Parts: C-alpha cells; structure tokens; sequence
C-alpha cells in the first residue's frame, strides 16, 4: 500500500564499530583523545585521575585497586545478569518500535 | 578557553577558542615512588621517567621538574602499592 521503510544509512555492524572504537579510546587514553590526539596511559591511572575528579585523594585506589576491580567486574556481571532478567530495561526502544 | 559571540541573521555565530594538545611523547610512568620505605604520591602531577630519571610534570603540559617534598604526599607503606618503583625524594630543608 505504499508504505516503504528505509534501511538507515549506520548499520549495525558500522555502530558496533563506532562503539568499540569510543570504548578503546576511553579505556587507552581517557578523556584525551576527545579533546585531541590519543594519548595512552595505564588504566588505574585514569581511576586515579577520576578519583581526583570526584575529589578523593590516588592513595585510596592506589591502595584498594583489587577491591575495586572486582567491585567492578561484580557490577558488570550484575548488569548482564538484569539485562537477562526482563525485557524491561530496553522498555524505552521497545515502545519506540 | 574562552568563547565570541558574533551577530548573524535569525542566528548567532560562536568563535570556541579552545586548548589542543599536540607533539606528543612518550614517557615511562609509575604509580608512586618509594624512597624512605614509604610511598609518594603527586598532589597534581604525575610520574614520569624519560630513561634516565624520574620527574613531575603536569598532566596537559610536559614541564619535568625535581621530585621534592612539597610535590608529593605521604600515605601508606609501599608494599600496598602494585608497580610502585624506588626513587629519591628530594627535600628542600636538607640543603639549608
């Protein structure tokens, strides 16, 4: 009946790629490669840089980094382990489609 | 840095001044350093090394100066510390 739908230009693998590329850069040079040029630096560095951010002093990091990667790798299983749980947490796209 | 506004029909035209980093390098970096059997840290700088010893810089701008007293703060031993490297701290009182 006339209705036609068109394939967006970014497909998905394009956006795939788009991701990993943002993930890389922020886990490989922190908040400098949106600045300017990439710049590599060690990963706890960049958790002591955000620690010095939020103003909390290197040394608490420095001094619990293992607590905090596997805080970290907990709450990451945790999401996956919600994102499995329901169908609620993409309600928003869904409802959009 | 600093932003100017410029008129411009049903509209406004913005002249973002802004800071871009370039001629990088590279540098050998470590968490904090270990002198007196315990562990330094940069108050706003950071560690670096280029081969042949070690200074504080800043993390936008390359400017390598002396690791004193008053760059860094005590806190801890140096065996919580993963990848801490030993290095002198330089003092200023001790020359007086």
């Amino acid at each position: 009946n006339g209705l036609t739908v068109l394939p967006p230009l970014l497909t998905d693998e394009m956006i795939a790629q788009y991701t990993s590329a943002l993930l890389a850069g922020t886990i490989t040079s922190g908040w400098t490669f949106g600045a300017g040029p990439a710049l590599q630096i060690p990963f706890p560095m960049q958790m002591a840089y955000r620690f010095n951010g939020i103003g909390v002093t290197q040394n608490v990091l420095y001094e619990n980094q293992k607590l905090i990667a596997n805080q970290f790798n907990s709450a990451i299983g945790k999401i996956q382990d919600s994102l499995s749980s329901t169908p609620s947490a993409l309600g928003k796209l869904q409802d959009v489609v | 840095l600093m932003s100017f506004p410029q008129s411009a029909p049903h509209g406004v035209v913005f002249l973002h001044v802004t800071y871009v980093p370039a001629q990088e390098k590279n540098f050998t970096t470590a968490p904090a350093i270990c002198h007196d059997g315990k562990a330094h840290f940069p108050r706003e700088g950071v560690f670096v090394s280029n081969g042949t010893h070690w200074f504080v810089t800043q993390r936008n701008f390359y400017e390598p100066q002396i690791i004193t007293t008053d760059n860094t703060f005590v806190s801890g031993n140096c065996d919580v510390v993963i990848g801490i490297v030993n290095n002198t701290v330089y003092d200023p009182l001790q020359p007086e």
